[PDB]
RNA sequence: UCGGUUUCAAGCCGAUGGAAGUUUGAGGCAAUAACAGGUCUGUGAUGCCCUUAGACGUUCUGGGCCGCACGCGCGCUACACUGACGGAGCCAGCGAGUCUAACCUUGGCCGAGAGGUCUUGGUAAUCUUGUGAAACUCCGUCGUGCUGGGGAUAGAGCAUUGUAAUUAUUGCUCUUCAACGAGGAAUUCCUAGUAAGCGCAAGUCAUCAGCUUGCGUUGAUUACGUCCCUGCCCUUUGUACACACC
């Protein structure tokens, strides 16, 4: 294509929503690395921010890193359908969410110990098998 | 909560609407119909409920199908769940909505494999 | 293969003729029916033929009848019951039963003693059958070399299983609570533990000894505690061993120590600071 | 089962004939399957 | 002493002695079988 | 057919011609002498235990057959750049398919998909179906970084088969991205439309393969040698150790 020379302007190691993003990568498998978003939620999350994929990662501005952190929280605000989503349909509030990276894990626990708390053959088999292939 | 609503709105909720709040599985599992038998067994259940002493325990009861959803209708109820050999006194919870009964009825014990020395004599003897 | 269960069927009795049918068929090829009534030191047909019939049963011994040469043929079963039976006699074996290690030349099943402490069994098929004289023989003189080999490596400080019995063809060794560097994941310290690795090889070309085939697989690790993390590094390598004299030594020891490095290198991501030994250094030290 | 020797096992369900092999093997010259090649 | 037997008096042509060191630990849901309990307080040294 | 080779005898081997010339190449058919091999729901005052409260008969629930330090083995997917992803090109054969039933299913609408819905052709060289299959071709993205290779494990949802899916049948959506940098001793299979790569169909089949058997698509490398080991033989020969001596 297009053979644009920038004299500096892009950083190397950035960091969105408390995580970590390296700038060298393609927007989308940078934005892959954090937990809660994909190489296919990444695709879909920077069509809906208008962003220029070809563009790589040291080539994006804070006003696209506040729209795509707007649309972590707005997905069904910005029309990504409720099938796009991890934590769809939920027990707890009978809502859609799409969670993110530190909280992935926390609504994990909350599984395993719905079902602790409830004692299902899930819970008994997981705990019991953490605690003796550990031990 | 078990869509987001209150404990005694989904309590006192038919089984249609609770069809109406729940996962595919059991939409499908009570679209396509249910036995005649449990008729019976449900009202056993609430017999036991409505004869119950205050603020304690209502009285136990014994099931074998382990693949009825828990409808909450039978919540806070005892029930001594068939394994294939023996009887589970477990007490229904708001939390076990949605669930088949078999999941709160082991069907076995574990395999113990951290014992070498009965597996030190559990060998064939040669004499 | 082996049904060790079935000897427990046999009486004294039976275990004295299956014993003559020993004597006599190193002694001639294949033993006449004439000559394990005569060399039993029975007393008539009855405990003898009674014997036999069990043996046959149990395929301990085949019944060859070529144009009128009655004979018997002691099948590897009986050899591994014989063997067997002297362990039991000499107070090392009482049960038996789990296979770990499936070799070409070696089988190794899990046994026990009197005591009830673990240990393992080692008999040695070559060919796995066609039994001529040479296929029981050479298993009988593979084990007795194995045996030996690992009684020099016990007694020279090597942590090499302890060899506790060489039963003919069949050997009784240590149990280690041990894993291999295949199911090993992580060490606390790996540079120590490449340092003893060296250290082995070393001691080993300073003995006269080069064990050709050094790989994950062969290099057992016992755990002593669970609180202090004890390591030990048992090797199994014997028939593959080569001497320090052999015209093709050195790459043999040098395939070892890449191999040493080039899996300390890959699974646990830890190179080597100083030089590897070379064979030259370990020709000087024997 | 096989509808000539009382065998649940080896079993030819398909077309409908339901012989076990065996049978079927044999009573294959009369129901029309000859060898050819 | 044949009291102190865990099997039959054969031990010379037998089995080993097994050793069966009991960690019996109570739990404490109201009702349950024995099977149960047996998955709920099995440790591992 | 020509020529080598052979007592120049039945034959062998090379070349040429030939649709086809290693016996162009696969397998069924006997008589023979060996079988305590499978059952007949064959029969005869036939020898066994009893004769029957035994459940070998029935049923009814629910659990099993997978349960997991590991050993063994057949495999499937992989460690990428003769590659993955995204665009377009678009080429097969072997099959199978519904009645007193619901099988193979075009097409039109709804749906991100999986699927749904309204119809339809075919009991079939006539309809599905030209089975518009994949590897593969071409134009793009990535650039050697466990990477965008790999897709284990795990979370939430949505549907289908089924009376019933929990220990999750399977399918679909998002997410988690573990091990695995061409693999030790060893070992399997293969000489032409063959190996290998690739998918499809049919059997199991109500849901599925990574199961099997065929099929077509793409299509090499290396022999056309030998008895080195593996065996299988068939000769010659000495001999039962004709049970020789110690
Ligand atoms: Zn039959």
């Amino acid at each position: 294509s297009l053979v644009v020379q920038e004299q500096g302007s892009f950083q190397h190691i950035l960091r969105l929503l408390n995580t970590n993003v390296d700038g060298n990568i393609k927007i989308v498998y940078a934005l892959t690395t954090i937990k809660g978003v994909g190489r296919r939620y990444s695709n879909l999350v920077c069509k809906k921010a208008d962003v220029d994929l070809h563009k790589r990662a040291g080539e994006l501005t804070q006003e696209e890193l506040e729209r795509i952190v707007q649309i972590m929280q707005n997905p069904t605000h910005y029309k990504i359908p409720a099938w796009f989503l991890n934590r769809q349909n939920d027990i707890t509030d009978g809502k859609d969410y799409h969670t993110l990276a530190n909280n992935v894990e926390s609504k994990l626990r909350d599984d395993l110990e719905r079902l602790k708390k409830i004692r299902a053959h899930r819970g008994i088999r997981h705990f019991w098998g953490l605690r003796v292939r550990g031990q | 909560s078990y869509r987001g609503v209150d404990l005694e709105k989904l309590l006192e909720m038919s089984t249609e609407d609770f069809v109406k709040l729940a996962p595919a599985r059991v939409r499908r599992r009570f679209a396509r119909g249910m036995t005649s038998k449990p008729a019976g067994f449900m009202k056993k259940l609430r017999a036991a409920k409505l004869a119950a002493p205050e603020n304690e325990k209502p009285a136990p009861v014994r099931t074998h199908m382990r693949n009825m959803i828990i409808v909450p209708e039978m919540i806070g109820s005892v029930v001594g769940i068939y394994n294939g050999k023996a009887f589970n006194q477990v007490e229904i919870r708001p939390e076990m909505l949605g669930h088949y009964l078999g999941e709160f009825s082991i069907t076995y014990t574990p395999v113990r494999h951290g014992r070498a020395g009965a597996t030190t004599s559990r060998f064939i003897p040669l004499k | 293969k082996l049904d060790t269960s079935h000897m427990r069927y046999l009486t004294t009795d039976d275990f004295r003729v299956l014993q003559a049918v020993e004597q006599g068929s190193r002694s001639h090829e294949v033993v006449p029916t004439p000559l394990i009534h005569q060399i039993s030191g029975m007393r008539s047909q009855s405990g003898t033929n009674r014997a036999i019939s069990d043996l046959a049963k149990l395929s301990l011994i085949s019944k060859m009848r070529n144009v009128k040469y009655d004979g018997y043929r002691l099948t590897y079963n009986g050899i591994d019951y014989l063997a067997l039976k002297t362990m039991l006699n000499r107070d090392t074996v009482y049960s038996v039963g789990n296979t770990i290690g499936v070799g070409k030349e070696s089988d190794i099943y899990k046994v026990s003693d009197k005591n009830g402490n673990p240990r393992v069994m080692k008999i040695h098929r070559l060919g796995r059958s066609n039994q001529g004289a040479n296929w029981m023989h050479l298993s009988r003189l593979a084990a007795n070399k194995e045996y030996q080999f690992m009684s020099m490596l016990y007694s020279k400080g090597f942590k090499v299983p302890e060899p506790f019995d060489n039963s003919r063809h069949i050997v009784v060794m240590e149990l280690i609570e041990g894993y291999p560097m295949r199911r090993l994941r992580k060490h606390k310290n790996i540079p120590k533990l490449y340092s003893d690795l060296m250290c082995f090889i070393v001691d080993l070309a300073n003995s006269g000894l080069i064990h050709c085939d050094f790989n994950e697989f062969n290099i057992m690790i016992k755990d002593k505690l669970e609180d202090e993390n004890d390591c030990g590094f048992v090797v199994i390598d014997f028939p593959q061993c080569i001497s320090i004299q052999h015209q093709d030594a050195d790459y043999y020891f040098q395939r070892d120590v890449d191999c040493i490095r080039r899996f300390f290198k890959k699974k646990l991501k830890y190179e080597p600071k100083p030089d590897s030994s070379m064979l030259d250094t370990e020709g000087f030290g024997d | 089962q096989c509808r000539v020797c009382s065998s649940h096992t080896g079993l030819i369900r398909k077309y409908g004939l339901n012989i076990c092999r065996q049978c079927f093997r044999e009573k294959a010259n009369d129901i029309g399957f000859n060898k050819f090649r | 002493e044949y009291d102190g037997l865990t099997t039959a008096r054969y031990d010379d042509h037998g089995f080993l002695p097994g050793r069966e060191q009991t960690s019996k630990k109570a739990a404490v849901p109201k009702g349950t079988s024995d099977y149960q309990a047996k998955w709920y307080l099995d440790d591992v040294i």
